[PDB]
């Protein structure tokens, strides 16, 4: 500001003129080159990525069925814990974008039922999922099928 | 492949600033120099329990006859330190008695 | 001495700077004034590079006064670190023996140890 | 007498590192009568140095001769008279170590007495 | 024996090492980065914490933003040192772009370390804890972009510094080279958030150099051109060019004064009367001009110099105001003027002429 | 880096540690029995982080009153885990006063050969960083000290040097 | 004094500074207009870029100006000997300093006695420096040394050391007895007071952690060097809670190597 208004006043009303590089340049050329010389001489990737840092109780891989290579992507799990029973695979469906989203279980109602154990593995799994906030991830919702698998197996024994 | 060359090669360049024929410039080459050095001697203590790792489960003979001489040798220590010890005592046990 | 200097000598580079500044708003005006079309009279042009010598010069001064007061500050207060004359002559020397002494002691350990 | 020759040259890497320690501590503490003192022993202790890197250098050289089993092989996972002989020095070491307790926990409780005894006496 | 009650102790143990995540969870909710569940991960002792995507806006343009988000594995975080404060988190990149002379030739994955620590007042997964983070990735991704371009121009060099300069150190955070024939001097190049500016620092390391780098005197002016347009390649070919001139300039005695103008500009003045300006150029060119002539005047003269006379037959030699245009000569008779020789106290014959 | 005061009065016993902490016992032994037992449990993990340091690695976690796992009995766990400084491999280490030492090494995946190749995994990108743990037997390993025998393990992780 | 030198230095790097500021200026304003793509954003970032440079040679200006309100007022050889000095003592004190912290020693091992007069005259060459500090030495009893150390108004400390090696310590207020009813040194007693009770603890501690394995003066003199810093206790208040007083105890730990109030609590 201090000690250059003209300046700036000469800037201002100079400016957006076609002819405005030319007066600069033959004004200001030929004392700065004297003084100083001449010038200067499919699948996403966080999902691959989650998919590698998974625990290895998982070995969730690409669902036979269903469309392939595109944003929505569906994967099918197995669980293999030495200490946990044998569960209905739980499949999942990835939507286009996966950060900053979440995704979406696909309910299987009669893959659960005709047995207690299974419908209350449903029904703690219903709790869950109604307990998780917004925004989660894909591992969570593993890790949260794992802990309600183990919950029911101590509630029934 | 002689990786002791290079160690005093580290070793003459911490004292290169020195003998020759303000601060930021010596600051920084001794922090270069020094980290050098510790690394290459880290890598030479490296390659020291390698070879006596695989010497002792080779063969562990040789280091029996190590625990023999180190169990002899401190079997001696202790017979000259309790001696020392009898001696002094018998000296001060005069020494009161003489009273 | 080289303290009163700088006081003079600072109003001189603030006045350089500002009349720098205002004849370069003056010839860039009288120029564009040129390149389109209208008139005005020129007058004292007082050309830009007459100011730039003047400002480096007046810069380099100052920058030469500075250099000197810190070095010869400098030299002072390392020397006040280390009465007759025969004898602070002899100090002198035994002091510069004891230095030489020390810097070829590393050098030849130096060269012994490789080389 | 090869695992010996290989625990030796670990220690002169750190008496190695030492010594470069102690030689910059002593180059700090010089302050421009014992300032020759100071330049002999700089002397002694750099020659000593320079003899300690050639023992290193034939340390090396001995051993590197004497890999064909590699290294992460012999780590195991979940999936004939030298014993003889070192038994007799282990228990006779053991039963060198039970006397001297008796003569450690006689001695404390002598200097225990007379400390309790000598506390008082004013 | 059945006195120490094992269940309390146990989750006091449990609540004390896990409640720190739940601030640091909340807080990279906060500053919208996506993160994994908190999770015990491999071994059942440890929690960690897991970040699938740095933030979109880093400042630099797109390309380098996808390399990078094509070289990323990892940014897991974890915990550690006494009182539960310190922070770790590591990053794994793949594709390193290029070689060190460290042992560091080897299968592509290389790994860094950034460590935080906050203040005693200020929890422990306070908001200066992430900010901290974004600056040093900043960072990071700025010195990356120097990198990129530098890695992409390397195939294609002049041949000339192919032999003068090789890179000594690369971290993702600093930029160590090792230049000179004997490799005895080295430069550091690092951005840092608090000033927003390339600081370079030069350093003496090798056996064969002075006391010095024999560059300090111009370090300013480096600094402000490779401010101006950072780019690696003209920085080499300065050093390369003006390595030369100030290492004969440097052994002059301290008389004499040495003021360092914008570079390759030098200008020696003689006590407090004389002046002389040394430009350098490429292939083996440096001017030498009287100076206290005005170079657009001939009536008005500089403040506080005095023209040499005969100057101009002097500097023939070596081959009114006609000294006023500059003298070429060509890199080894400079260092005969400059160098002090025995006369035909080890005077220098410039110092002769002017005395 | 454990060192401890006891000072002996009448009826009590005073315990200052090296590091600012104060406890009472009592003039039953079965306590000060235990005391010692459970920092012989703590000095173990810091043996191995101050050799951490020395040799070259470095630490990734430290904790040592750890929070998940069984439940001990005499006093609390410690654990801690350390990568190689070539980034491949890596160590882990817990330890109790009950039930101890139990150590684990992971490994970079393309290593263990053994391993269900995932199907989004198409890439060599992946076949670079480290999933799989592997647990090893403390017993029948070289070295007289639980601290010796680190050194022999955290020297074979090293690239071949001879 | 030294600090005219900074100013100097400081000076310098100002006037090299406003030169550079004034040639980028000019290089900049003469450089033009640039691309920039779209018309709009090419309006704005010229503008932008010319407003910078000259704000900041304003700022240049003003802070040299406030540093010029702040200033005030055969021998070749000799000075290539002293300016060779002063490059030895930094070159190794920065050497020294970076190859104790990381030690590479394993053990003592390959493969006590000192005269009265050693302890004497080393502890009055403690006491000669901290004025405040006061230092008296006894020996009622063998070899065994007993040193009362008086701080201020406020401390009294009795420091019993085994061959200069320091072994107990124990700390009191100022009014409250030191002597017994002999006149002797009281050693086992207590300070009758919460606070000085902990700071024996802290003492306990710090003792038990100042320790070299061949040096053992350095361990005295660090050792004096912290409990130089308790004399300002009660007027300084705690570096994370602010307020002096939790649960009724003003701050009373000092952390080694950087010494700072802290309440016990706080850690
Ligand atoms: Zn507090």
């Amino acid at each position: 500001q201090y000690l250059c208004q003209p300046l700036l006043d000469a800037v201002l009303a100079n400016i957006r003129s076609p002819v405005f590089n030319h007066s600069l340049y033959r004004t200001f050329v030929p004392a700065m080159t004297a003084i100083h010389g001449p010038p200067i001489t499919s699948i996403p990737s966080v999902l691959q990525g989650e998919v590698a840092r998974l625990d290895p109780k998982f070995l969730v891989n690409l669902d036979p069925s269903h469309c392939s290579n595109n944003g929505t992507v569906h994967l099918i799990c197995k669980l293999d814990d030495k200490d946990l029973p044998s569960v209905p695979p739980l499949e999942l469906s990835v939507p286009a974008d996966y950060p900053a989203q979440s995704p979406l279980w696909i309910d299987r109602q009669w893959q659960y039922d005709a047995n207690p154990f299974l419908q209350s593995v449903h029904r703690c799994m219903t709790s869950r999922l109604l307990q998780l906030p917004d925004k989660h991830s894909v591992t969570a919702l593993l890790n949260t099928w794992a802990q309600s698998v183990h919950q029911a197996c101590l509630s029934a024994a | 492949s002689t990786l002791v060359d290079e160690l005093e090669s580290s070793f003459e360049a911490c004292f290169a600033s020195l003998v020759s024929q303000d601060q930021e410039e010596i600051r920084t080459g001794v922090d270069q120099c020094i980290q050098k050095f510790l690394d290459i001697a880290r890598q030479t203590e490296c390659f020291f329990l390698q070879k006596r790792l695989q010497l002792s489960v080779q063969k562990p003979e040789q280091v029996i006859k190590e625990d023999v001489s180190e169990l002899r040798n401190e079997l001696q220590r202790k017979d000259a330190l309790v001696q020392k010890h009898l001696t002094k005592l018998r000296h001060w046990q005069q020494v009161l008695e003489d009273i | 001495d080289p303290v009163q200097r700088y006081k003079m000598l600072i109003p001189q580079l603030k006045e350089s700077l500002q009349t720098l500044m205002k004849v370069a708003a003056q010839n860039l005006i009288q120029n564009t004034n040129i390149d389109n079309g209208q008139k005005s009279s020129d007058g004292p042009i007082q050309r830009f590079d007459k100011c730039l010598e003047e400002f480096y010069a007046l810069c380099d001064q100052l920058e030469l006064c500075l250099r000197l007061a810190h070095e010869c500050l400098s030299q002072s207060c390392d020397s006040a670190k280390h009465l007759p004359y025969p004898q602070y002559l002899a100090v002198i020397k035994a002091q510069i023996s004891c230095a030489k002494d020390i810097h070829t002691a590393l050098l030849d350990c130096a060269n012994k140890v490789t080389g | 007498n090869t695992a010996s020759l290989c625990r030796i040259g670990q220690e002169t890497v750190q008496d190695i590192v030492y010594r470069t320690m102690e030689i910059f501590q002593l180059l700090r503490n010089m302050q421009l009568g014992t300032y020759q003192d100071r330049l002999t022993k700089l002397q002694d202790n750099l020659r000593q140095l320079s003899v300690l890197f050639r023992k290193l250098r034939l340390v090396y050289d001995k051993c590197n001769e004497n890999d064909p089993i590699p290294v992460e092989q012999l780590i195991p996972y979940v999936e004939s008279e030298e014993r003889r002989e070192i038994a007799e020095v282990n228990k006779k070491l053991k039963q060198k170590n039970q006397q001297l307790k008796q003569i450690m926990d006689q001695l404390r409780n002598l200097i225990w007495d007379i400390n309790a005894m000598l506390a008082m006496r004013n | 024996m059945c006195a120490f009650n094992k269940v309390l102790a146990h989750f006091v143990a449990m609540c004390d090492t896990n409640m720190p995540f739940v601030g640091l969870r909340l807080e990279l909710s906060n500053l919208e980065i996506p993160h994994q569940g908190v999770q015990v991960e491999g071994d059942g002792f440890s929690h960690a914490i897991r970040l699938l995507k740095i933030p979109p806006c880093k400042g630099i343009t797109e390309e380098t933003q996808k390399a990078l988000d094509r070289s990323l594995l990892d940014c897991t975080f974890r915990l550690q040192g006494r009182n539960n404060r310190t922070w770790v988190a590591e990053l794994v990149f793949a594709n390193c772009p290029l070689n060190g002379t460290s042992t560091r030739e080897q299968g592509p994955s290389r790994h860094v370390y950034l460590t935080y620590e906050n203040l005693l007042s200020e929890p422990v997964g306070g908001r200066k804890v992430v900010e901290m983070f974004l600056n040093d990735w900043n960072s990071i991704a700025r010195l990356y972009e120097c990198v990129l371009e530098f890695a992409r121009s390397l195939p294609d060099i002049p041949a000339h510094l192919n032999i003068f300069s090789e890179v000594r150190v690369y971290n993702y955070r600093k930029l160590i080279l090792c230049y000179g024939t004997t490799k005895g001097s080295s430069i550091s190049i690092q951005w840092n958030s608090i000033h927003q500016k390339f600081h370079i620092s030069l350093g003496t390391v090798g056996p064969n150099s002075g006391c010095s780098n024999c560059h300090n005197t111009i370090l300013h002016q480096l600094q402000e051109m490779f401010n101006k347009t950072p780019n690696v390649v003209q920085l080499l070919q300065v050093l390369f060019d003006t390595q030369a001139p100030l290492n004969a300039i440097n052994k002059l005695p301290t008389c004499f004064s040495i003021l360092p103008q914008s570079s390759t500009h030098i200008r020696l003045a003689f006590r407090n009367m004389y002046c002389i300006d040394i430009y350098c150029r490429s292939r083996g060119v440096v001017a030498i001009r009287d100076g206290a002539y005005s170079l657009f005047d001939n009536s008005k003269l500089v403040e506080g110099f005095y023209p040499a006379p005969g100057l101009k037959t002097f500097l023939n030699m070596f081959v009114s105001w006609a000294a006023s245009i500059p003298t070429i000569l060509t890199h080894s008779a400079l260092n005969i003027l400059l160098l002090p020789s025995p006369t035909p106290y080890l005077c220098s014959p410039l110092e002769r002429f002017l005395g | 880096s454990i060192q401890l005061q006891l000072n002996i009065g009448v009826e009590q016993i005073r315990v200052v540690h090296r590091d600012g902490r104060v406890i009472t016992l009592s003039y039953q032994e079965q306590e000060l029995q235990d005391f010692l037992l459970s920092q012989m449990s703590q000095h173990q993990v810091h043996a191995v982080q101050q050799l951490a340091k020395v040799m070259g690695w470095q630490v990734l976690s430290f904790s040592n009153h750890v929070g998940l796992g069984p439940i001990e009995s005499i006093g609390n766990a410690s654990a801690i885990t350390v990568a190689s400084p070539s980034g491949d491999y890596a160590i882990s280490v817990r330890n109790g006063p009950e039930s101890g030492s139990k150590i684990m090494v992971q490994f970079p995946r393309n290593q263990c050969k053994d391993l269900p190749k995932s199907d989004v995994l198409q890439d060599n990108k992946w076949s670079h960083l480290r999933g799989p743990f592997k647990e090893v037997q403390w017993n029948k390993m070289e070295g007289r000290n639980f601290v010796y025998k680190m050194e022999l393990l955290m020297s074979a992780l090293s690239p071949c040097l001879l | 004094v030294s600090v005219n030198l900074e100013a100097f230095s400081q000076a310098i790097s100002a006037i090299q500074a406003l030169r550079s500021s004034v040639s980028r200026v000019f290089d900049c304003l003469k450089d033009g207009m640039r691309n920039k793509e779209t018309l709009e954003g090419r309006e704005k970032a010229f503008i932008a870029h010319f407003q910078d440079n000259l704000h900041s040679v304003n700022r240049d200006l003003n802070e040299l100006e406030r540093l010029s309100n702040l200033v005030g007022k055969l021998y070749s050889q000799l000075l290539q000997a002293y300016k060779w000095s002063n490059k030895l003592q930094y070159h190794a004190g920065l050497a020294s300093g970076l190859l104790n912290q990381q030690s590479l020693k394993r053990s003592a091992n390959q493969m006590l006695v000192l005269p009265p007069q050693y302890v004497d005259d080393v502890i009055s060459r403690i006491d000669r420096m901290f004025p405040e500090m006061s230092i008296h030495l006894s020996r009622p009893n063998g070899t065994s040394a007993m040193l009362l150390v008086t701080l201020g108004k406020v401390l009294k400390v009795i420091v019993v050391m085994r061959s200069l090696f320091i072994d107990r310590t124990i700390v009191k207020g100022y009014n409250e007895n030191v002597y017994t009813e002999d006149g002797k040194l009281d050693i086992w007693s207590k300070s009758n007071y919460q606070v000085f009770q902990k700071v024996t603890d802290h003492a306990t501690t710090a003792l038990l952690h100042y320790q070299l394995p061949q040096m053992p003066d350095v361990v005295v003199r660090s050792f004096m060097t912290w409990l130089r810093s308790y004399i300002k206790l009660f007027q300084a208040p705690c570096q994370r809670c602010g307020k002096f007083l939790q649960d009724g105890l003003p701050p009373t730990w000092r952390d080694f190597r950087t010494l700072e109030a802290f309440h016990d609590t706080c850690r």
